[PDB]
Order: C-alpha cells, then structure tokens, then sequence
RNA sequence: AAACUUUCAACAACGGAUCUCUUGGUUCUCGCAUCGAUGAAGAACGCAGCGAAAUGCGAUACGUAAUGUGAAUUGCAGAAUUCCGUGAAUCAUCGAAUCUUUGAACGCACAUUGCGCCCCUUGGUAUUCCAGGGGGCAUGCCUGUUUGAGCGUCAUUU
RNA sequence: GCGUUGGAUUGUUCACCCACUAAUAGGGAACGUGAGCUGGGUUUAGACCGUCGUGAGACAGGUUAGUUUUACCCUACUGAU
RNA sequence: CUCUUAAGGUAGCCAAAUGCCUCGUCAUCUAAUUAGUGACGCGCAUGAAUGGAUUAACGAGAUUCCCACUGUCCCUAUCUACUAUCUAGCGAAACCACAGCCAAGGGAACGGGCUUGGCAGAAUCAGCGGGGAAAGAAGACCCUGUUGAGCUUGACUCUAGU
RNA sequence: CGUGGAGGUCAGUGACGAAGCCUAGACCGUAAGGUCGGGUCGAACGGCCUCUAGUGCAGAUCUUGGUGGUAGUAGCAAAUAUUCAAAUGAGAACUUUGAAGACUGAAGUGGGGAAAGGUUCCACGUCAACAGCAGUUGGACGUGGGUUAGUCGAUCCUAAGAGAUGGGGAAGCUCCGUUUCAAAGGCCUGAUUUUAUGCAGGCCACCAUCGAAAGGGAAUCCGGUUAAGAUUCCGGAACCUGGAUAUGGAUUCUUCACGGUAACGUAACUGAAUGUGGAGACGUCGGCGCGAGCCCUGGGAGGAGUUAUCUUUUCUUCUUAACAGCUUAUCACCCCGGAAUUGGUUUAUCCGGAGAUGGGGUCUUAUGGCUGGAAGAGGCCAGCACCUUUGCUGGCUCCGGUGCGCUUGUGACGGCCCGUGAAAAUCCACAGGAAGGAAUAGUUUUCAUGCCAGGUCGUACUGAUAACCGCAGCAGGUCUCCAAGGUGAACAGCCUCUAGUUGAUAGAAUAAUGUAGAUAAGGGAAGUCGGCAAAAUAGAUCCGUAACUUCGGGAUAAGGAUUGGCUCUAAGGGUCGACGAUCAACUUAGAACUGGUACGGACAAGGGGAAUCUGACUGUCUAAUUAAAACAUAGCAUUGCGAUGGUCAGAAAGUGAUGUUGACGCAAU
RNA sequence: AUGGUGAACUAUGCCUGAAUAGGGUGAAGCCAGAGGAAACUCUGGUGGAGGCUCGUAGCGGUUCUGACGUGCAAAUCGAUCGUCGAAUUUGGGUAUAGGGGCGAAAGACUAAUCGAACCAUCUAGUAGCUGGUUCCUGCCGAAGUUUCCCUCAGGAUAGCAG
RNA sequence: AUAUUGGCGAGAGACCGAUAGCGAACAAGUACAGUGAUGGAAAGAUGAAAAGAACUUUGAAAAGAGAGUGAAAAAGUACGU
C-alpha cells in the first residue's frame, strides 16, 4: 500500500471555497483559509511570499473604485457638473 | 455528489456555459490573432478541483 | 530527543478521560444553613453504575428549602445504602449508614466515606470502591478531626469537613484477576487512553531514557531524583527504596 | 424474485431508514419505510407501562385527543392504579401519624 | 550486376536556426501625492443581436447621465445617413447616477444562496399568522442627550 | 586417447566416514561459470543471548527473519534462408 | 593452607538461540551424522522479576527423526491453453565516443582498434546467454574532508524547568 | 582574426535586390579568417580610423528545443467466446437488428444509493483528433433538451468537539477560557389606556453561536406519464404544521361530563404560574414465539411450450398502497377466591399468603382480519376496425395448504461485563388551583365538519475491469441496501431463472525456451541448506483413541469400517369426537435386491506421529525485502502522591491534561 | 535558520453509524433417575458459555523466495496461507502538527516524502573536493624541491618561468 | 535641502531583440500541477491589400490535378527567411 492503494481512499476535502478569495482554500476543520487567511480581519501575506503577494495584490483585479481615483485627483475632486 | 451546495451548483452552471468552442465570428475581426479557445475544459481531461 | 510519552500525556489530547457515559461529578450537597444547623432528608431514587467508576452512585433527591422544587444529588453509595432510604444530611443527621455528617459530630472509630478535605469541597478522599476514613479522634479546642486514610496516612481535618457514614460500596472489586488483555482494555476505554503500556526500555534511545543497547536494560539506576526534569522522570521518580518490600509498614 | 431499493437517499441501514416490502396495486414489490416504533408511556414512579395510554412517538401525542392519553383517576396517564393507590394509603396513614406524633408531643410535656 | 551501406549535390521533407523586424522588457532621470465604514483592495456570479476569453460593466450590467468633438461602428446582422444636427461613435472627457452577492464587512450565521428582530406600508377578516415592497438592528472609543444604579455621598423634610 | 562415482553430517571450500568401482588423480579457464540458477553462508535495516561498554553501542562470537532486475542491439555460438 | 572481596555465582541449568578450544566426551539415532536427542561439566563468557528452572494448550516461529506420500531426484518423457513464431493494423523504451572476428605481444600489468600473425564475400531469420571488464545508480563497504546528521555520556559551553 | 553595440569617415552597398541561407565552383592568408561566382531571398548592410562589451564552444551525467539508430523492433497473450445473416455505410471482425452459442449465477457482470465527479444523462448531427486494431459506434466532436416537493433531504437539535462575548495574558500577529470574579433578561400584565406604555403591580436566568445529507426529527401513498424528471409532474386518495374561524355536537338549574367494585371506558368533557413525570433514549449474543415479503405447493379461470411416444403435463397471470373505521395480541393489571397431597409453567426454572392455579374482566394495537381507499387501478386474455389520432368491445382477475425454510421486523425471556452500552431540540401527561365562567341563557377550537398558506437550496446521471482517486478508458483502491431454483450444513463450490453482458486488437500456424494447468513404469527424498514445490489426507455415520495435562484439554489424537441406486420395514406428530375420524413434514434406524466392488463418483474437502529450542495463550508492528523468539497481554513487583499534591502541559495567564478523578485512585517503571 | 501548509494516506484517542454463512466442542444454571447412615456421590437429559474451534463474507499477508519485474500495478497478480464475534472490521464527524504529533515500539507512521514532513525565503548558503572553462599564429618556457602551517588532496615561502 | 525596486504622469539609453529582455511582447500570474502553503509554462512575423484560390476535373471524403489571385503560392493561414 502507501502508493495507488491508499490514492484510492481520496475522496474527503481537506479545503473547501474560501468565501472571501474562491481559491478552494479554506480548510474545512480549521474553518481557515490557508491562502488569504479568512476569517482574520488581515488578508494572509509574507514577504517571504513575494510571488504570493504579487499574485493577490493591488491591480491584479478590476480595482473598480481606485481606478477613477487617479482621475478624480487630476480634476480636484471636483463636484458640480460641465456645464455645457 | 446528487446532494451539493448551490455555491457548488453555481460554479458548475457558470463551467457548463463556458464549456463551448470559439464563436466562429471570431477569427473574422480585423487583427484577431486568437485561433481557438485555450481555456476549453473538458470532464475526462482537467478536474476543475472544485 | 523525543517527547516521550509521559511527557506528551500533559498536553491531553487522546490522554482525556472518556467521560460521555459518566452519570455527573459525584458529590455531596452544597454545604448550606440547613446541613449547617440542622438536618435535611433526601431519598434514594436510584443506585447506578458510572461508567469508568468502580463504585456505584445513589441519586439523592432533596427538597430545595428555597424554592419549591427537587434537588438530584449524585453521591458515591455506600455499602447497604439502598433505594427509598431517607438520607439525612447535616450536623444534626443520626449515625446511620449513608448519612452525611460533620466530621465533628462522629464519636472516635466511625467509618466515613466520601470525606470533604476542607468544609464545603463536597468530597475528596475515600471515594473509591470499598475505600474508607476512620476517625482517630478529635481537636475539639481549635476545632479539628484526626483521620486515618486509605493510604494509612494521618490526617487533620477541619471538624466542619462532611463524610458519608460507611464504606463506599463495590468492595472486594480488584480481588478478581482480569484474565485477559481484553478485559483491561474494556476497563481502559471507559476511563482514558493509558493501555496498554509499551515498556520503556523495548524502545529506541530517541523515544525513551531506558531506550536503545544491544540487550533491553536500563542503563542506568531507574530511581529518578525528584528534582529532575520532564523527559527525565521515567522510572522510580524519588524513590526513597527499591526491592521487594520485607517487614513491616506506617513509620514513626 | 423481486429486489427493492431505498427510497430515500440514505443507503445504511440505520434505525431511521428501515423499509418493509409491501406488495402495491400494480402487482410489485417496493420498499416501504417504516417509522420507529413507540414506547409505551411508563409510570414515574416505577417504571411499568402505563395502561390505558396510547403509545405515539412523542409528537403525534399532540394530533390526539386527551382521551387518549390519560385515564380517569388522581394521576391520570402519569402514575400507574397500583402506585396512586400506594399513594393514598402513604399520605393518609403518614398524615395520621402526624397527628398522633404532635398529640404524644403535646402529652409528653 | 542489383539490393543494401556510406559520401556529395539538386529537388522534396523534418525542424524552426539564421537574418531582418518589435504596440514588450530593463535601466536612468524628471514631476506629482490621490485607497477604505460616503464600504477599499480582493473575490464570486452575472451583463452584448450573434462572446469562450481578455477588456469593460452591475438587474440602469461591453453600460445610464453630463460635457467635448462632429459622422460614425464594422466580423456579420441591424439601424442610420435629419445626419446645416441638443448629434454617430467599441470616440474622447467625466463633475451626476447605477453599482448583484461579497469582502476590514457590520442583525446572527455561512461547507447553509440558513435563521431572526424592529419600523413604515400592501394583500390575505388580521397588532399577534403568512406573504410582497421600502427602511433599519456589529464592536471599541469620544463629545453630548436621556433614563438609571450604588447608605460612595451632601443638603432638606424628618 | 579415455574415464575418474553414489551417499550420511556441514552453507561450506575443506574435512570426515559409509559404499561401489578399473580408478574414485591434482589443477586452470576473471580463486571459469548469479541479465545461467539457487541464496544455505557472508554482508544493510527486525530480534535474542553471552562477554564488553556508565551509555549510545561493539564483537573473524553464537542464533532466527530478511525483494537476486533488463537482452529485442553487436559479436560469438547453435541452427535457418 | 594460604592470598583475597562489597559479596566471591546460591537454588537451579548447560557445548543450550549463551562453550573459544570444538565437529568437546560418552550414549542413542544411521551403512555412514560438523545435524537431532539424552547425559557429563573448573561453565572463554550459564544463573535467578537485567528474572532462574519448568510447563498443559496454543504457533504461516527455529529444528531432528519416523509413517504416509509423491517427477525433489535416478531420468527423463508426454499432453493442453496462452505466448513466443508469421501476417494486417498499431507501435514504444533501455542504451549508443566511434564501433563490432580472433591468437599472442606489449601496453594503465585481462584489446574491438595498436604490433605481428590467423584470416576475410552481399543481404539476412529464429534462438542464445561466452563477451561487449553490457545496462540500471557521481560505491551504500574502506579511506580522505579541518563536510554533516541521528543517538549517548560528569566531553566543552550553555539552557527551559526546578 | 572574428561578433553585438558606439563616435568619425568612405557625400560606401542596396528593391536594377541589403542581410541571411545553400553551393566535392574560383581566389587570397601559415592560420584565425577574408573575397568572388551561381542558386534562394526580400530591406537593410558594409570597408577603414577609433570606442565599448552580456564578444568566439565539442565536451560541463551542461540548459532549452529538435532529431536519430535501436525499429516497423519489444510488444498490443489475466478476467472461458464467439459464430451466421441482413441493414447501414465509400469502407464493417468490432455499428444496428435478427438467429445461435456462452457467461455473470442474487456475497451478480442485476436494481439503487453515500463520497467524489459535474452534464459524463437524453436527442439530433457527426468521425480531423481520442477510444495503444478498427469504427459508420462512443463517456469523443458540434448543437440543443433535460433535474418540478408543505410530506424526500438540507434547513432544526445536540455529540466528540469548534468558538465570540465578560475578563485575563501577549511587544504583537493573537492566546486562554465557554459560564467563567459581568449591572449579561424578555414575556407577561393590574393599571396606564395624557399611548395598552415610560413611570408604574407582580412571575421566571448560573447564558452566544457553530458542529451529523448514516445519530435525534411534524407530516404521502398508489396508478399513470418522459427521448431524458418523479414518493417532486398528472389523476385520485391522505396527512402534518401555522393560522383564521362558524356551525353542529358536548357541558351548565348540583356550572367546569358521565359510566365501571376495579383494572379502566368515551366524541367532547375549563385550567395560569410553578413543579414533577414520561416519551425522544439507546449494548451485544443465544434459543423460542409471532408477523411481513420471498421460497415451496393443491384446485380452478386464462395465455404460451412439448407432444414419434409419455407427461390431468412444463412455463407464466391471478395484485391491492399511504391513510381511515371496526376488530385483533404477548406482557401487564383488576374483581372473586384462598392454595401442602404444593400447584402453575418455559426449549431454556421461574412464579405464588407481598395471594398461585382457577373463573370472570381491563389494557397497549407491534401485528394480523374485515370494510372503506378500490377496481374505476394494475395484470392476464379474447373478439373486432385501422390513410391516422388509434379506437374500442367484452371476460377473468378466485379459493386454499405447508414449514428447525430464507430475508427482515418484532415480543417475552436468558447469558455477559472491574465494559452495564449518547445528548439535546421537541412533544405529551400529571400535581396545582390563578383566573374565567350559565338561565328570553352562558361555557367548550385536546369532539366533528368547514376556510387559507406552507418559503429557500438540492433533485439529471455514473458510483466504477471506462463517469471517483491512482499522470490513463490503469487486473489497484473506494462506504452501504435488496437478493430466486437445484445440489449441499451452507451467502462454499458447480449448474440454472429474472436482469445484464457477450467488452478486452485480430487472422494463420503449433519450433525451441517459457507462463499456467496435468500425467507418469520401477524406486520413494537417494534431490536439496532444507520435502522448496507437489503428492498424499479430506465430507458424513459408526467404532476406536496414547503420552502428557493447569483436569478445562490433548482429540478429527493415532487407527479402522461404511457410503450409489432401487424395493421395502420401523419409530418419532397435528386437529377433532381406551379408541375412532381426519390431516401433515422431515429426520433417524434397519432389511432385501442390484452393478465391471461402484458409490462425500464432478464439486467440495485435515496428512499424521515421536521429540527439542522458544514465546504462555487470543492479539500487534517494520504500507513497499524482516510477522519473529520482537511488541502487547493478563499475572507479579517496585515507585511517587492526601489536592496549598504526584505526573505532565503552556511564551504568559484570573491558563491547562489526569480530573465528571481521590489510594480498590491517578501517575512512573 | 525564519515564517508558513498539511491527520483526503497513515498513527492514536473520542463522537455517531454500519458489517460478520454454515459447522465442531459443549461451561454454568435447571430437570429426572440411581446410590449413601451421613457427608455427599454417580447416570441420562436440558441448556448454550468461551478475547474456544473448522470454515465463508471480511480483515491480514506465510510460502512458492511462483507470475510480473521497460509490469495491469512506483507493491499488483495466482496459488498456498493467518484470522474470522470482539484487544474484530469499517464509513463519516472530531482532536493531536514538525524537534512537534502519534506509536500493542519497527525509528514505525505523520498525503509514493521520515534516524525529524511539505512549502517559501535567508540563498547564487560554504566547499582545501569533482566536472567544464569558447579564436589563430609567433617568441620564451616550468615544477612536483626548501622552510613554516590543526599541514599530509590545501596554502604561505624560497626556488624554477615570463 | 534628504529617501523612494510602490502608486500616478512624463522624458530618455553606446541596454535586450522572442531560448534574449520581467515569469509573462500573445485571452500571463494565463493554461496546467498540488489537499494545501505554493509551483507555474509554452506561445510574436502570409501578403501592400484576402486579392484567403471563382470555375473544371478525379476522389465517399480529406485532398490531388488544372484554372486562377498575387510582385512572388520557391508567400496557401501546416503561411517572411
Ligand atoms: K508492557
Ligand atoms: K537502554
Ligand atoms: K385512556
Ligand atoms: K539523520
Ligand atoms: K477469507
Ligand atoms: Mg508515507
Ligand atoms: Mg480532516
Ligand atoms: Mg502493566
Ligand atoms: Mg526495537
Ligand atoms: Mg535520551
Ligand atoms: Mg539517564
Ligand atoms: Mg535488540
Ligand atoms: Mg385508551
Ligand atoms: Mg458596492
Ligand atoms: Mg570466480
Ligand atoms: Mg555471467
Ligand atoms: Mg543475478
Ligand atoms: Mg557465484
Ligand atoms: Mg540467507
Ligand atoms: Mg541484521
Ligand atoms: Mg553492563
Ligand atoms: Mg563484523
Ligand atoms: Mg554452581
Ligand atoms: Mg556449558
Ligand atoms: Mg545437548
Ligand atoms: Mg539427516
Ligand atoms: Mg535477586
Ligand atoms: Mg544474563
Ligand atoms: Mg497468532
Ligand atoms: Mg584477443
Ligand atoms: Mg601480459
Ligand atoms: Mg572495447
Ligand atoms: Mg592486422
Ligand atoms: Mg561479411
Ligand atoms: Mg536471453
Ligand atoms: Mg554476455
Ligand atoms: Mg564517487
Ligand atoms: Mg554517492
Ligand atoms: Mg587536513
Ligand atoms: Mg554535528
Ligand atoms: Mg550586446
Ligand atoms: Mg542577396
Ligand atoms: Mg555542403
Ligand atoms: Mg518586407
Ligand atoms: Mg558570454
Ligand atoms: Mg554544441
Ligand atoms: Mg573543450
Ligand atoms: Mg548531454
Ligand atoms: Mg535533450
Ligand atoms: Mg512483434
Ligand atoms: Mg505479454
Ligand atoms: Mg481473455
Ligand atoms: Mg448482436
Ligand atoms: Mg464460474
Ligand atoms: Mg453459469
Ligand atoms: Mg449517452
Ligand atoms: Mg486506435
Ligand atoms: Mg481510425
Ligand atoms: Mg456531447
Ligand atoms: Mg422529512
Ligand atoms: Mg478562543
Ligand atoms: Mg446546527
Ligand atoms: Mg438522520
Ligand atoms: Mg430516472
Ligand atoms: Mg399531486
Ligand atoms: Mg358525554
Ligand atoms: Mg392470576
Ligand atoms: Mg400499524
Ligand atoms: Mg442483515
Ligand atoms: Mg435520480
Ligand atoms: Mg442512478
Ligand atoms: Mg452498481
Ligand atoms: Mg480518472
Ligand atoms: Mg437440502
Ligand atoms: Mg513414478
Ligand atoms: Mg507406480
Ligand atoms: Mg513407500
Ligand atoms: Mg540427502
Ligand atoms: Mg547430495
Ligand atoms: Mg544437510
Ligand atoms: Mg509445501
Ligand atoms: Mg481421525
Ligand atoms: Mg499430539
Ligand atoms: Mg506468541
Ligand atoms: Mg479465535
Ligand atoms: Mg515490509
Ligand atoms: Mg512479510
Ligand atoms: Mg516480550
Ligand atoms: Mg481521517
Ligand atoms: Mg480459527
Ligand atoms: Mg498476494
Ligand atoms: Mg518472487
Ligand atoms: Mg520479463
Ligand atoms: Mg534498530
Ligand atoms: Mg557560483
Ligand atoms: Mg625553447
Ligand atoms: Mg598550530
Ligand atoms: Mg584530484
Ligand atoms: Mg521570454
Ligand atoms: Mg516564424
Ligand atoms: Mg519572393
Ligand atoms: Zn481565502
Ligand atoms: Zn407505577
């Protein structure tokens, strides 16, 4: 046993979806997410884990709010209207 | 499993839906250089680990 | 240069008691002003096996003298306590089996069982089946007790500590070979993960002080001073002697 | 012969999925699940069936009519004949003594 | 003598080197200072006439409003060509909005699209049950408000 | 030139004895010969004993258990076109 | 009678899974026994819960003998299925300096090549296990390294705890 | 000498062809190299003087990529097996249909599920790739269709446990702890109805939440229907929960019912706080009783098969759900009565003056019976019409028997423990007597009927020699339910029915050597380290059985005999009225006869004995070279500890394990 | 070394479920009979105990040192085997995490990883040791010796060379 | 005044020129592997313009042969050399 025996006795997930990151993550008895660290308040990084943090980090979404901010800024945080 | 979490079912619906092959009027477009679809899943070939 | 495992007992993680079928701690009543000053009288509804428990257990039901209502009790039965008996607990109860009386109120050579070490704990010593106290006498200026123990240990009481007059029931219980691995495993089960027992000295060096050599044997002298450390207390920890005991017991 | 199968998801033969085989209109056998069994309602003081008294799993006992679950006597569906019976006797004799107690007291002093 | 083996050449293969390209990288310099409980970053799921992705967006869903430009978009289809016009556009700009489910994530939970409570309102006779719509209910801390507790304690009646 | 054996004990080489025989000669060939075998021994890891060592452990000391892989190529050889 | 120790191995047991000498000696078992068994014991170096001696029952434990039984053997033979084989289709891998006939010589002291000889004729198929000091793996043994690690101990230096 | 880039220059070369590449063509240089011609090609590039470097490859078991010989080679050989014809198609060993031969043989190659997968389900189109041959086929490719719930699950409860808060620790991420050193509370209502609230009357709190698709748990069945969904859809028939509710009934003039000696009965028949009790709720084994389904079987009413001959014959249909009404037990209980000549009684020895036996009753309703549901359904037939939807039309669907049978449910018991074999949600009942209650009338939604609503998510399919995991369509691994006939002790092996499959690349030969299966004269372990391997033995009945022994064993010791078929014989029973009548199933024993002396006829199925070493035994481990004498074990012994404690955790803690513990205990040997 | 991730394999405890033909033997208790002065004994039944036994499903893994060993397979296949009703087998839930766990103890197991897992970083760790180190021609051209070194496979030093 | 491998906006280079340069010039932190932490590619070039080969013929078809487009098919999307 020990190789293609005991890989038959695979069918209980360790992880299941992380509610705050989707990676298939969280682990179902510690109720934690080994990638982003739910449900702490931080989301899990390392410096140590440069390649991690790239992947997870500012940018690698739609950014959504922060994408107009930079533009906002540009204009002054202006608030009225054109006025043709 | 016959007996699965909606979350569970909603992954699956959105892979059934994106389980097709490249619109065909694609690869008319002006410059298009996409040629198929690359992220084409099938059941038998790529789990999709939930 | 491994936790042995004595060492990783204190951690209890499978070293837990197997307490799921257990009936509930077993003790006296809340030391209150009607024990205090009077009596009060329960009955024995039932005497139950507690799992992992040699001796069995009487549940006592009192009237709550507060509240109109019942108060189930589990104490350790004592030997002929039986159901429907009226139980009398407090400092005013007679000297009859299964009563529960100040330490003070007994006259010399009473057997007690189920003995508080101090006024109110509800029971500590002399719980285990067939297990005993005898007072030995009593302090009555600073107001104490003198009791012999199980162990043969004297000991000094407060003659406001309670015991339970008798001897704790399901005597006689180890006199009975347990024959077979099986038996000591049932027995085990319902207490806690401590069998079977690998011996020290069957095990490699990493795992054990008596571990390793080309014969199994200690090595070393297995009395261990009390003052050594964890990982080192294996064997006779602070053994004042070693051999088969010859002659005779209770130093002066 | 004919060969069931569960009805519901649960494959084990647990103590809430056993089945009977009955024979339906349409000439087949079928698992049928059947409920656990009731326990007889018992005296609380000791321990006997309680006679006269339905036996339901403890739900159905409130789709029933009070009929049903008690009998027409000083404990009804609680204490058996015999255990009210012992009842009586007990608190008036006790209640007697009591008396008898006070006046022997009373004339004692 | 063929066949076969080997060598070379031509043509054809195999393969993708070389050469030439380059909306990419890399390094240097200069300027600026702007995420988030007014819900951020990130995630899930959706949205197009015909899209799987990338990109964009949120049930107002490859977008709505506003402004500018001034006739497109384009793969097909459709629409339109008034287009001398408050007006095309997968345009630019962007100050008004929308912004599913989430997420520090906030009613309680969450391996559940699970379970409450309060207010307004609508329907089913309906304060109480059920349902629909709308609006709310986290924690710590600060200032203030109101209601209180303590023979902690003051005064007055006593 | 020709033959030079069958056995008891032992992993054994060696030895020793029984016995037949014409005779039971000595040797080599990578102490011939493990992709020929076998694996009893030795010589991993398990275990026991004795002596030694405070100990972990040592022991040409004893004891028991312990995966023996691949040829379809070239040659050689055997046959075959 | 000496020397001598804390005590000097007691009851038992033994060439025993513990005995070097050793295949110990005697007996039995056999035609023959370094095996087995029973005895003997100044026992290299047996021995008392580091348990001694023994034990019915049990044992995929180690061992000897006997009966039965047989292809284990004398001494081999034969049969069946599936391969191997040939074909249609399909179609890898190990390995590969270049390659592939010997003898001797010398040579890094065991050559496929070098020297001197023997020789030597296309292209091949099935087998085969002599050779390729064949393949598999930067030898695990041994040694070296001012390279480790597991483990131990009044090694050096510390440390949790107490 | 050569390469990438840089400053200068040759107003250098170039789409009339730069660079690159190919070229047994030419020239120069000792060489590194340079130059030219020809072919190919398409957009840039060079000489010289200098500058600069990521500047020159044969190696590094070098890196990436590509390619060979090996080589059309090794091989595609486990799971018994295929064959004929037709259809389709360009093409058929492999697709479809039919025919045949087989297998799985109910512990399935069948029918379903849990985990997992995720559309693999189904239809149509369709074969480039994949299915290590093939392919017209497919779990492939392309396009679509498909999963319907108040009752099945989740949802709710708590389990081991996880884990906020209050607090404490920690520099801190965070840790401890889970009711604790906390001001932790809403749900009820006299009054208030300046408003059913605030003030203001009074009753209850040692406490979040998460944790089970197998534990607990409100309630649904049958028939039909799809290409694919069904306890979900349709038809019919029920039920539960929450709510609203009006009649009828019941009750009240003795207000909150009557009856029975009683056990208790019923259509109802008030009941707050508070308390109590019950159900939920529980191990395992053994025999016995009973039920259900299945198995077997008789008659009869239908259909099919065989029919040279025989067979009143072989096969097959004959069914009845949830739910409802009446009725129905074992046990238990009540009344009468008073028992030794002790009786009753189980397979199993328990019970009786603490009241047996007996006579008469009460009860639980598992379960069965009858009726309703419901024959109108389903099933089996027959007679007609049919360009279709398909139409119909009738008939029968009945009555029994049997049991150490099988599966399962269950009851009353019995054995076992130093083991005595969950919890909570939830529901009910009782005690109590708060309060509320009638007379041109009050009371009663635990009696009947009636009205409304029951949300959300899952639901297809596989569940494996191809849908999961193992790199794959992998002889591996992966939890569970149902379970026919024969032989037989048997869920063994072997054959068969229903259902399913006929899938493993094939064809032709039959050398060596193999793998697997066998046989062998005479000898019988001489082989070998060694009886390795194989053989021999084997079932059942009867006889017989030693040493030794812990008296239990050893033991199936050893060692023998018998066994088929057939025709009989005997014994062992039920029910009913010393016997008679009727009915029924096997087990055992014996006899005669018989035969190529065969007969547990295949299958299935111990070799035995005398001893020694060693471990007592059963048990356990080195998954993947060691199963042992090793570990464990019961037994024995020693050690520590009386809780302000022993032993052991933690960085620390107002922190932990033992400990729901207490020396007959825990801890260490 | 630092910081993280794993108990889907497996080890052990706990919680909640599930699974295990047919035979042999025949313990207590009980019934009847016989014997005895008594103490008590004997016989036949009944009964159905046991970490009993033969042997299925299971679970395991002895031997063939069989098959395969470029496999069906990074542990399988066949036969033969141990065991088969309790220290049993097993699902799910749950707890224990790396000098840590868990261990009926093999240094075993802790996801093909174990005498200290996996992942990333420190890190291009250091190496007196092994391998490699890319164009031409021309001229000159060695040393394996001295001394010292925790030095003896290394360096410094002098010498030889440009 | 000083820092700035992040963000936003700019200008540059004796830098690299698709095995180089960031891992990623491209639907790149993508596909894919792992239970998980994490690991993590490959992959640019027809032509000026699709003018992307109408039509005929052989073939079941894929395709072939012609014809044709194009400066070139010694550019046919299996596309510069
Ligand atoms: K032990
Ligand atoms: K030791
Ligand atoms: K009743
Ligand atoms: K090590
Ligand atoms: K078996
Ligand atoms: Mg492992
Ligand atoms: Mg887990
Ligand atoms: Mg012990
Ligand atoms: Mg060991
Ligand atoms: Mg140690
Ligand atoms: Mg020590
Ligand atoms: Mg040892
Ligand atoms: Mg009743
Ligand atoms: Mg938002
Ligand atoms: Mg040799
Ligand atoms: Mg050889
Ligand atoms: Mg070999
Ligand atoms: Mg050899
Ligand atoms: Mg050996
Ligand atoms: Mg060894
Ligand atoms: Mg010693
Ligand atoms: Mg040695
Ligand atoms: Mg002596
Ligand atoms: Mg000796
Ligand atoms: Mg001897
Ligand atoms: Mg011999
Ligand atoms: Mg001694
Ligand atoms: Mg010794
Ligand atoms: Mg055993
Ligand atoms: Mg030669
Ligand atoms: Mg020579
Ligand atoms: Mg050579
Ligand atoms: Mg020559
Ligand atoms: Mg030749
Ligand atoms: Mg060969
Ligand atoms: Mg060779
Ligand atoms: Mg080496
Ligand atoms: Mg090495
Ligand atoms: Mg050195
Ligand atoms: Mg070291
Ligand atoms: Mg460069
Ligand atoms: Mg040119
Ligand atoms: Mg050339
Ligand atoms: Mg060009
Ligand atoms: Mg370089
Ligand atoms: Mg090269
Ligand atoms: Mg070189
Ligand atoms: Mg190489
Ligand atoms: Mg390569
Ligand atoms: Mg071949
Ligand atoms: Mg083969
Ligand atoms: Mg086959
Ligand atoms: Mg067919
Ligand atoms: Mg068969
Ligand atoms: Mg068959
Ligand atoms: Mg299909
Ligand atoms: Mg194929
Ligand atoms: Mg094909
Ligand atoms: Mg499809
Ligand atoms: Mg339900
Ligand atoms: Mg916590
Ligand atoms: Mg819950
Ligand atoms: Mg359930
Ligand atoms: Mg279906
Ligand atoms: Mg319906
Ligand atoms: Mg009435
Ligand atoms: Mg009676
Ligand atoms: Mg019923
Ligand atoms: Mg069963
Ligand atoms: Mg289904
Ligand atoms: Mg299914
Ligand atoms: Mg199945
Ligand atoms: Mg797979
Ligand atoms: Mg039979
Ligand atoms: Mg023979
Ligand atoms: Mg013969
Ligand atoms: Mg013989
Ligand atoms: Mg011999
Ligand atoms: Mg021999
Ligand atoms: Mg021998
Ligand atoms: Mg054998
Ligand atoms: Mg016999
Ligand atoms: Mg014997
Ligand atoms: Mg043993
Ligand atoms: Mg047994
Ligand atoms: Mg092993
Ligand atoms: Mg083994
Ligand atoms: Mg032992
Ligand atoms: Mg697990
Ligand atoms: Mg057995
Ligand atoms: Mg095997
Ligand atoms: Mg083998
Ligand atoms: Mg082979
Ligand atoms: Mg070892
Ligand atoms: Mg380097
Ligand atoms: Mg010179
Ligand atoms: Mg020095
Ligand atoms: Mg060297
Ligand atoms: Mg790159
Ligand atoms: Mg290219
Ligand atoms: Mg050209
Ligand atoms: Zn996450
Ligand atoms: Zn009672």
């Amino acid at each position: 046993g020990k190789g293609t025996p005991s890989f038959g006795k695979r069918h209980n997930k360790s992880h299941t979806l992380c509610n705050r990151c989707g990676r298939r993550s969280f682990h179902v008895q510690k109720k934690t997410c080994s990638s982003c660290g739910y449900p702490a308040a931080k989301t899990r990084s390392y410096n140590w884990g440069a390649k991690a943090k790239r992947r997870h980090t500012t940018g690698t979404g739609r950014m959504r709010y922060l994408k107009h901010v930079s533009r906002r800024f540009k204009n002054g945080f202006q608030t009225g209207s054109a006025s043709k | 499993a016959a007996q699965k979490s909606f979350r569970i079912k909603q992954k699956m619906a959105k892979a059934k839906k994106q389980n097709r092959p490249l619109p065909q009027w694609i690869r008319l477009r002006t410059n298009n250089t996409i040629r198929y679809n690359a992220k084409r899943r099938n059941w038998r070939r790529t789990k999709m680990n939930i | 240069g491994r936790v042995i495992r004595n060492q990783r007992k204190g951690a209890g993680s499978i070293f837990t008691s197997h307490t799921r079928l257990r009936q509930g701690a077993a003790k006296l009543r809340t030391l209150d002003y009607a024990e205090r000053h009077g009596y009060i009288r329960g009955i024995v509804k039932q005497i139950v096996h507690d799992s992992g428990r040699g001796a069995p257990l009487a549940k006592v039901v009192f009237r709550d003298p507060y509240k109109y209502r019942l108060r189930e009790e589990i104490f350790i039965a004592n030997e002929g306590v039986h159901t429907g008996q009226f139980i009398y607990a407090g400092k005013k109860a007679s000297l009859n089996v299964g009563n529960v009386l100040p330490l003070g109120s007994v006259p010399e050579g009473t057997i007690v069982s189920n003995v508080e070490e101090k006024p109110g704990d509800r029971g500590a010593l002399a719980r285990a089946s067939g297990n005993y106290v005898i007072i030995i006498g009593h302090n009555p200026d600073e107001n104490k007790t003198r009791v012999r123990l199980p162990s043969g240990a004297k000991k000094v009481i407060s003659s406001d500590a309670r015991g339970v007059i008798g001897v704790i029931a399901g005597g006689g219980r180890v006199d009975k070979p347990l024959l077979k691995a099986g038996r000591a495993f049932h027995k085990y089960r319902l207490k806690r993960n401590s069998w079977p027992k690998t011996r020290g000295v069957a095990m490699n060096p990493v795992d054990h002080p008596h571990g390793g050599g080309n014969h199994q044997h200690i090595g070393k002298a297995s009395t261990i001073s009390r003052g050594a450390v964890s990982g080192q207390k294996a064997g006779l920890i602070a053994a004042r002697r070693t051999g088969l005991l010859r002659g005779s017991q209770k130093t002066q | 012969a004919q060969r069931v199968t569960f009805r519901r998801r649960n494959p084990y033969n647990t103590r809430s999925n056993k089945i009977k085989v009955v024979k339906t209109p349409g000439g087949i056998l079928r698992a049928q699940h059947v409920k656990k069994l009731a326990t007889r309602p018992k005296c609380g003081d000791c321990g006997s069936a309680l006679q006269g008294i339905s036996t339901l799993r403890p739900r159905q006992y409130a789709t029933v009519s009070k009929t049903h679950k008690t009998v027409s006597r000083a404990y009804g569906g609680s204490r058996c004949a015999n255990c009210v019976k012992e009842r009586i006797i007990r608190a008036f004799l006790i209640e007697e003594q009591k008396i008898v107690k006070k006046v022997v007291k009373e004339q004692t002093e």
